[PDB]
Parts: C-alpha cells; sequence; structure tokens
C-alpha cells in the first residue's frame, strides 16, 4: 500500500454562549428506517459516520426520500438546527468570476472532484453536535446513534473547508505547472491551457496523479463533461461565451410577476445584448406588493418591448480578455435616465454590454448622470479586469472642461475621447458671474399663507415693470420659484435677477437640466432661452429696497 | 517580547469589512509585500475558520517610488478598547518633520487571541483563484493598539536623545513621530538625522520608509480674519454682496450691524449702479471693520468632542476650510491653492487637502476631524485611494446641497 497524505481539520466552533442541537428525531415508517440502516450501514463502513455511545445528548433529525421514478431511497440529514449555532466562516465562492474577464484557452477540461468531499474529516471536537438518531422498528429497542467523521451536506461549514482544503492541495500543482490555469467552482475544476492537446491532456493526467496523493478519486480520461459549458446563466466556448437563451414570451396581458420575471431577463441579457432597455417595464412595479394584480402596458413599455425583442432576434456572443491590448469603454445616452455602454478591445468585438440608469431625486443634468455611470463603469473593470477602460464619451472636451471647472463639487472622470454620436451631452445654460451692465434688474419675491395656502409671487424693476399675480394651493417655496419664473418670462434676453430665496438659489446653483417639478422644469425652459442671467441672493427682511418693496406687495 | 493583552469592547464582535476591488499593479504588490512579510514571520496565512476582515491596499509615500501596504483599521480602531490602563508646543514650535516610524512595530509580537481579528484578503483579478488570506502576528501599522503598545519601548529609545535636546518637541500619532524644532533646517535636517540613528542602532539589536522627512512649519493666523472690501465707489451689487457678508458674519460675532448699509439698498435699482456712502452708513462699515479684528467670543477646544472639517472649492485650483467642534466657533480655518501634479483632477486635490488638513489637525489637537467633503460619495469612493499618501485615514461624509457660504470664504 501506498501512504496517502492526510487532509488537515479545520478546527470549528459553535457560535458564543451558543451550545449544540437537541431536537425531537421523527416517527418514521417501518419501510423508511429499513431504508436509512441500510444506507448507514455502508456509510459507516466506508468511513463517513460512527455509531456513539449513550453519552452524547445532542441530536439532529434524519429523513428518508424516495428517489423519483425508482425503489431504492436516499438519506437527508437536515442541520438547519446545527447551522443556526454553528461559527460564522470566511465563505469565498461569494466571488466567481465574470466571463468577459477570461482569458481564451485552447483547451478547457472540468474534472469532478465531489468524491473529496468525503474524504475531507471534520474537526473530531465538533462531530458530536452533528450526532442523529435511526429509530428502531416499533421503537423498542434504542436508536441506532451515529455521528459524522466528515464534512456532511448540508452543513454550514461544509462549502469554506472543502475549498479551503482543496485550494490547499493544488497550489504546488498550479505553481508548478504555470502553462495551465485552474479554476474551482463547487464540486468543478475548470483545466485551462493553449498547450497541444496531446500536453494537455497530459497534464489533466498529472493532476488526477497529483490528486491522489492526497487518495482523492477522479473521473477518467472520458471525463463526463466537454465545452460547452453551462455554468451559473452562461453558455461558456473556448474562444467565446454568452448567456443562456433569452425567451421573451408572448403573451396577451401581462400581471406583476410576469413583467419582474421579463425585467430580469431583459437585465441578465443587457451583459451581452447592447441597447436593452428595463425603464418603462421597471415603472410598472411601483410601490405595490401583491403580485397578482394585472398591470396594462403602456404605448411607451410596447415599444420598448418590441425595440427589445428585435435585439435579442440573434444569438450575440462576447469575446475574452486579451492583456495584451487596451479596454475601451463606449457610452451612449439613451433618454429617460437611461445610458447603454459597451467594453471592447477590437471593433465590433465586445467583452460585455452593460446599463446604468439615473439615482432617484427631484433634480438632475446629463453630465452628472454620465459622470455617475462613468464610476460604476470604472469599478466594475477593476473588478473584472484589474483595470479602468479607456473611454469613449458622448460630451466634447470644451463641454467637460466648462462643467468640472465651475461646478461647486469636486469631480473627476479618467482618460476619455469624445466620440461624434449623438446624442451629445450638453451643458443647456450658464449663469453669469457678474451682474449684466445695461440689463434690467428684477427684484423678484414670492409668499404664501401656511393656513390658506393662498399666495402671491412677483416683482419689481429698475425700469419701473412690475407684476404680482395671486396664486391658489401653495407655499412659500413654490411662490419663490414661481416669481424667478415670472421674471424669466417677463424680461428681454440678458436678465439680472435678485432673489432672497436660499431654497431656489440651492436649486439653480446645482445645475439641474430636469426636474421632478414642473416649475423647476418652466424655470429651466427658460434659462435656456436667454443669452445672460445672473442670479443674486439677498437676505430676506432687511431693508434691501426692491427685494423689501417686492416682499411688501406679495405679503399683502 | 511579552505581549499586551487586548479584548474588543464588551457585546462587539470584530470587523468584517469587505475588501474593495484593486487594480492589478495593487495586488501584484501586495503578493510580493505579503510574501516577504511572511517569510519574515510577521504575518500567516489563515483558514476559513476566521471569519474575520478588514480591506488592504497599496500606497506610496510622498516623494518615493516603492509600494507601502496600508490596512484600512478604521472599523477595528472603533471596536478595539480604549488604553488608559497633548504637546502644546508643537503647534508653537517653527518647524516639524514628520517620521514614518511604523516599521518599528514590526518587533513586537502580538496577542494571541487578538490576532484573528487583524484578519486581510489579498483579492484576485476577476475572482479566478480564492483571496490570499493573512492575520498578523505582530503589531500591524495603522492600528491604534500598536502605538499604544510600543509606548513602553519608545519612550526608553527616546530617553537619550531628549535629556540630551530639552528644547525639541517629540509626538508620535499612529505611525508617525512628529519632531517639532526652532533650531535652523541644516540643525533641523542633522538632528533629525541624529535621531535616525536611534531606531537604526535599536533596529539590529531594514525598515523601508524610516529615511523619509516630511517638512512643514505653522501660519500666522490661527483663524483667518474675515475682510470687508475697501472701495471708493461701490455698486448695488457690491452693497448687497457687503449686506450679505455682514448678515453672515453677525452669526459669529453679535455686534455685526446692517441697517445703515441696507438702507442704501432701499429702492429698486440696477445692480450696476454706484451709490454714494452715506455717513451713516460709512460708520456702521467701520464699526463692523473694527468688530472683525477682535477674536471670536466664547471659543474653546474640547478633547471629548469631535472634531468637524468643512471644505470649499473655491476654483482655479483654491480652496478653503474651517475645523470647529460647534458651528460658528471655528478653532482653526486656512486656505489652499497649492497642489501639485493636480492642475486638471479636481480629486486629487482634495484628496491632499484632506492629507494637509488631517496632519495640521493631529499637530494641533493630537487626533482627526470628521469630514464634510463637496464630492459625491461614488466619485470619491472610486478615487481617493489612487493619491492617498498617508498611513492613517480619518472619517468623512458627503455634501451633496451647494453651501451658500463658500462665497463668504471667497
Ligand atoms: C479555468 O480558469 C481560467 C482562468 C482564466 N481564464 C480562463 N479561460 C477560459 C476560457 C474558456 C472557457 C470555456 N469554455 C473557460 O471555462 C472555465 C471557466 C469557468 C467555468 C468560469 C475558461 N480560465
Amino acid at each position: 500500500m501506498v501512504p496517502i497524505s492526510p487532509i488537515e481539520t479545520v478546527p470549528v466552533k459553535l457560535k458564543p454562549g451558543m451550545d449544540g442541537p437537541k431536537v425531537k428525531q421523527w416517527p418514521l415508517t417501518e419501510e423508511k428506517i429499513k431504508a436509512l440502516v441500510e444506507i448507514c450501514t455502508e456509510m459507516e463502513k466506508e468511513g463517513k459516520i460512527s455509531k456513539i455511545g449513550p453519552e452524547n445528548p445532542y441530536n439532529t433529525p434524519v429523513f428518508a426520500i424516495k428517489k423519483k421514478d425508482s425503489t431504492k431511497w436516499r438519506k437527508l440529514v437536515d442541520f438547519r438546527e446545527l447551522n443556526k449555532r454553528t461559527q460564522d466562516f470566511w465563505e469565498v465562492q461569494l466571488g466567481i468570476p465574470h466571463p468577459a474577464g477570461l482569458k481564451k484557452k485552447k483547451s478547457v477540461t472540468v474534472l469532478d472532484v465531489g468524491d473529496a468531499y468525503f474524504s475531507v474529516p471534520l474537526d473530531e471536537d465538533f462531530r458530536k453536535y452533528t450526532a442523529f438518531t435511526i429509530p428502531s422498528i416499533n421503537n423498542e429497542t434504542p436508536g441506532i446513534r451515529y455521528q459524522y467523521n466528515v464534512l456532511p451536506q448540508g452543513w454550514k461549514g461544509s462549502p469554506a473547508i472543502f475549498q479551503s482544503s482543496m485550494t490547499k492541495i493544488l497550489e504546488p500543482f498550479a505553481a508548478q505547472n504555470p502553462d495551465i490555469v485552474i479554476y474551482q467552482y463547487m464540486d468543478d475544476l475548470y483545466v485551462g491551457s493553449d498547450l497541444e492537446i496531446g500536453q494537455h491532456r497530459t497534464k489533466i493526467e498529472e493532476l488526477r496523479q497529483h490528486l491522489l496523493r492526497w487518495g482523492l478519486t477522479t473521473p477518467d480520461k472520458k471525463h463526463q463533461k466537454e465545452p460547452p459549458f453551462l455554468w451559473m446563466g452562461y453558455e461558456l466556448h473556448p474562444d467565446k461565451w454568452t448567456v443562456q437563451p433569452i425567451v421573451l414570451p408572448e403573451k396577451d396581458s401581462w400581471t406583476v410577476n410576469d413583467i419582474q420575471k421579463l425585467v430580469g431577463k431583459l437585465n441578465w441579457a443587457s451583459q451581452i445584448y447592447p441597447g436593452i432597455k428595463v425603464r418603462q417595464l421597471s415603472k410598472l412595479l411601483r410601490g405595490t406588493k401583491a403580485l397578482t394584480e394585472v398591470i396594462p402596458l403602456t404605448e411607451e413599455a410596447e415599444l420598448e418591448l418590441a425595440e427589445n425583442r428585435e435585439i435579442l432576434k440573434e444569438p450575440v456572443h462576447g469575446v475574452y480578455y486579451d492583456p495584451s491590448k487596451d479596454l475601451i469603454a463606449e457610452i451612449q445616452k439613451q433618454g429617460q435616465g437611461q445610458w447603454t455602454y459597451q467594453i471592447y478591445q477590437e471593433p465590433f468585438k465586445n467583452l460585455k454590454t452593460g446599463k446604468y440608469a439615473r439615482m432617484r431625486g427631484a433634480h438632475t443634468n446629463d453630465v452628472k448622470q454620465l459622470t455617475e455611470a462613468v464610476q460604476k463603469i470604472t469599478t466594475e473593470s477593476i473588478v473584472i479586469w484589474g483595470k479602468t477602460p479607456k473611454f469613449k464619451l458622448p460630451i466634447q472636451k470644451e463641454t467637460w472642461e466648462t462643467w468640472w471647472t465651475e461646478y461647486w463639487q469636486a469631480t473627476w472622470i479618467p482618460e476619455w475621447e469624445f466620440v461624434n454620436t449623438p446624442p451629445l451631452v450638453k451643458l443647456w445654460y450658464q449663469l453669469e458671474k457678474e451682474p449684466i451692465v445695461g440689463a434690467e434688474t428684477f427684484y423678484v419675491d414670492g409668499a404664501a399663507n401656511r393656513e390658506t395656502k393662498l399666495g402671491k409671487a412677483g416683482y419689481v424693476t429698475n425700469k419701473g415693470r412690475q407684476k404680482v399675480v395671486p396664486l391658489t394651493n401653495t407655499t412659500n417655496q413654490k411662490t419663490e420659484l414661481q416669481a424667478i419664473y415670472l421674471a424669466l418670462q417677463d424680461s428681454g434676453l440678458e436678465v439680472n435677477i435678485v432673489t432672497d430665496s436660499q431654497y431656489a438659489l440651492g436649486i439653480i446653483q446645482a445645475q439641474p437640466d430636469k426636474s421632478e417639478s414642473e416649475l423647476v422644469n418652466q424655470i429651466i425652459e427658460q434659462l435656456i432661452k436667454k443669452e445672460k442671467v445672473y442670479l443674486a441672493w439677498v437676505p430676506a427682511h432687511k431693508g434691501i429696497g426692491g427685494n423689501e418693496q417686492v416682499d411688501k406687495l406679495v405679503s399683502a | 517580547i511579552e505581549t499586551v493583552p487586548v479584548k474588543l469592547k464588551p457585546g462587539m464582535d470584530g470587523p468584517k469589512v469587505k475588501q474593495w476591488p484593486l487594480t492589478e499593479e495593487k495586488i501584484k504588490a501586495l503578493v510580493e509585500i505579503c510574501t516577504e512579510m511572511e517569510k519574515e514571520g510577521k504575518i500567516s496565512k489563515i483558514g476559513p475558520e476566521n471569519p474575520y476582515n478588514t480591506p488592504v491596499f497599496a500606497i506610496k509615500k510622498k516623494d518615493s517610488t516603492k509600494w507601502r501596504k496600508l490596512v484600512d483599521f478604521r472599523e477595528l480602531n472603533k471596536r478595539t478598547q480604549d488604553f488608559w490602563e497633548h504637546p502644546a508646543g508643537l503647534k508653537k514650535k517653527k518647524s516639524v518633520t514628520v517620521l514614518d516610524v511604523g516599521d518599528a512595530y514590526f518587533s513586537v509580537p502580538l496577542d494571541e487571541d487578538f490576532r484573528k481579528y487583524t484578519a486581510f484578503t489579498i483579492p484576485s483579478i476577476n475572482n479566478e483563484t480564492p483571496g490570499i488570506r493573512y492575520q498578523y502576528n505582530v503589531l500591524p501599522q495603522g492600528w491604534k493598539g500598536s502605538p499604544a503598545i510600543f509606548q513602553s519601548s519608545m519612550t526608553k529609545i527616546l530617553e537619550p536623545f531628549k535629556k540630551q535636546n530639552p528644547d525639541i518637541v517629540i509626538y508620535q500619532y499612529m505611525d508617525d513621530l512628529y519632531v517639532g524644532s526652532d533650531l535652523e533646517i541644516g540643525q533641523h535636517r542633522t538632528k533629525i538625522e541624529e535621531l535616525r540613528q536611534h531606531l537604526l542602532r535599536w533596529g539590529l539589536t531594514e525598515p523601508p520608509f524610516l529615511w523619509m522627512g516630511y517638512e512643514l512649519h505653522p501660519d500666522k493666523w490661527t483663524v483667518q480674519p474675515i475682510v470687508l472690501p475697501e472701495k471708493d465707489s461701490w455698486t448695488v451689487n457690491d452693497i448687497q454682496k457687503l449686506v450679505g457678508k455682514l448678515n453672515w458674519a453677525s452669526q459669529i460675532y453679535p455686534g455685526i450691524k446692517v441697517r445703515q448699509l441696507s438702507k442704501l439698498l432701499r429702492g429698486t435699482k440696477a445692480l450696476t449702479e454706484v451709490i454714494p456712502l452715506t455717513e451713516e452708513a460709512e460708520l456702521e462699515l467701520a464699526e463692523n471693520r473694527e468688530i472683525l479684528k477682535e477674536p471670536v467670543h466664547g471659543v474653546y477646544y474640547d478633547p471629548s468632542k469631535d472634531l468637524i472639517a468643512e471644505i470649499q472649492k473655491q476654483g482655479q485650483g483654491q480652496w478653503t476650510y474651517q475645523i470647529y467642534q460647534e458651528p460658528f466657533k471655528n478653532l482653526k480655518t486656512g486656505k489652499y491653492a497649492r497642489m501639485r501634479g493636480a492642475h486638471t483632477n479636481d480629486v486629487k486635490q482634495l484628496t491632499e487637502a484632506v492629507q494637509k488638513i488631517t496632519t495640521e489637525s493631529i499637530v494641533i489637537w493630537g487626533k482627526t476631524p470628521k469630514f464634510k467633503l463637496p464630492i459625491q460619495k461614488e466619485t470619491w469612493e472610486t478615487w481617493w485611494t489612487e493619491y492617498w499618501q498617508a498611513t492613517w485615514i480619518p472619517e468623512w461624509e458627503f455634501v451633496n446641497t451647494p453651501p451658500l457660504v463658500k462665497l463668504w470664504y471667497q
């Protein structure tokens, strides 16, 4: 007999203060008991479980399930109690590769190593917490007591302890065979290389040999699987990748759940199918939580869907990452706060695609949104490729420069170039830095009665132009805005406006190009038509005439 | 050689902070550094039974090209017990050099039961391999317990130089020694050079960033005066801005009046029209100028309260900042235009500003302020690590609405 190397156990503990499980063993049928005793006798002989004395006071329920269209049974140990009481672990498998980050391989082979799970021993002092009882026939003798000797299926720490053990074994092989690459995922090892299929199949055999040092059995060269590989919603080939088929159902009407599903598929699809939109569809999921309610599709949602189907008519693939080439990310504005992007290295061969959507808020502008999309792509790119892509953006260099140098916040986008593909992101108005000589000065004010919602908005100018408008169902804030709007409406192409509204300043200094408030939107449309606007703030209630004069009028 | 017992605060578990994405080049450097640290026994690989985590990244100190591992221990610092088991002369000193003495910490073993809490992960690109997991065996750089557990050794190492030089103020914050003199830069750099011999002498009883010396001096005003324009002709707009500034200042200085100037603003004049100051207006302005020359009333530092720092972007590479504990009771204000190799990068400038203000803060009060940064969270958190050169890290929050007050500091 050739000695095999032992697999070092990982020390486990229960959560502090907590103790192991003490849960009643269910009444079984005589038939199920016979089946379990058979299974357990085999498992005990293999070394997977062992019979314990009366000492141990811990118990976990065990069940038997009938395999569909068969006459044999299956052993299921319900560890839910023990899991609540077992310590937390480092759960590596949370992060998985994105296919766009993989490198192209000539060959890729999978080795099933599920059989190593049961060759991975459990920490001796923790075993007792895993005790279970096979009830006896007619309950006339003591139940047969067992504890596990190896990592149990469904126990909290099995996934993490298995992977760490596997990684530890593979390290010297991987490090000494740098012309191959191994990726671990649950039960599988994916092994890729750019070698001749001769050399490649040999490295695979050597890996099987290496795994045997620890006595880990593996499948023959007629490995159960070869590419293409179905993995995590993707289809992987050695030279290209895509997502698994997206099929948009034909429907005569859509309910809440169907839309969410529809959203999901579109979202999944959008990482490789360019242009996908989900805005109108996601607008039908607002607030309510009754999945049964049928929702009528607006003419908007109907057209977005038709635009979606056309994009999904034929298959699209991504290519893999070539470390020897630049990464390029290109962005387009789609409208309604929606942004789409592609990441590629060569023209017309995307590595991946994606989309970005406007953050919820009252006021916004395109430049700010473009900037958020850039940051999102940047961070995603760091995850996938370890580097920032060169950007191709639909905003003129001169526009960006005006924006960042005058914006009140710090802002930055990394190395980029203008791409002239409409619609272009632009600045829609720019306020003056100094008062305009020869332009009329409008002193504006508005006020409202908190109790009746009655208000007034208006202005007085240096030319004696004046206006006061009575308003109903309004607030101080809305009247302050209305007053600015009236000054904009009634002035020429150049105008100085004096306000005491900190609120109105706060909004305008934020430079929105679009608002949830139709009044802010009307102000923006006026700002667009002007040639020069200087907006001046003064403190309220101060005897600053003009302002004082106009406050008297609207406070009446 | 005998470790100092450390525990967390009652009812608090260790840090479980997600590792953030790193660029390929930072990963490559962390791998090289950790491989060597492991060989030197400073850290050890850990298994899945350790669920804790603190983010790690890599930086380059100011005027150096070599990567330095930096652990973001902010969460552990919060959750680590306080160790009670500030040199006012420092700020007043003519000059201060800042020394990275952090490498010294690596010679003191860390309490066995505490090591699990210093867990960190080196991530892989695209999650293609499992994160490499380590924990510290020794005092880690950036942990608050590290200076506190090394303070005993440190005094013994500095007993000669201090007895020899009773004039030099010496202060330690985290991985930095602050060495303040009144001497001349030649004596200074030499006396600094002298101090570098004590840690080489103790060192062999080799440090990567011990050689560097960062030079700084205090400035004239702690809180910059509020100044008002001096003009021979005032337009309506000039007077409106003046009354606005003074109304703001009256929140800080109680005697400030604007009635006589506001009265000039009586009426509906063109903004560019020149208004002659009345005699009542000139006196009031004069009275306010005088008031603004005096110090603020009732301003005192309190160690039991947080320091708050506000920064404003003034444009053309200029930045203003104020440090306070209570609103309108500024403890220190300042203005910066001096940012290097950042002329087309706002975010680099702001990151440098944050580092400068934090340094000043450590010198004056021996603690760091919480920043209110004029930047969107997502932009800041994408980029700040690219420009960070300090071994500590302050707290920050984000300002999303433009302050009206930016002018008043301009
Ligand atoms: C196996 O580990 C790695 C690491 C880096 N790049 C690749 N490339 C690569 C290329 C093509 C296929 C295919 N088919 C493939 O499949 C295995 C990887 C998975 C399941 C994420 C991987 N594989």
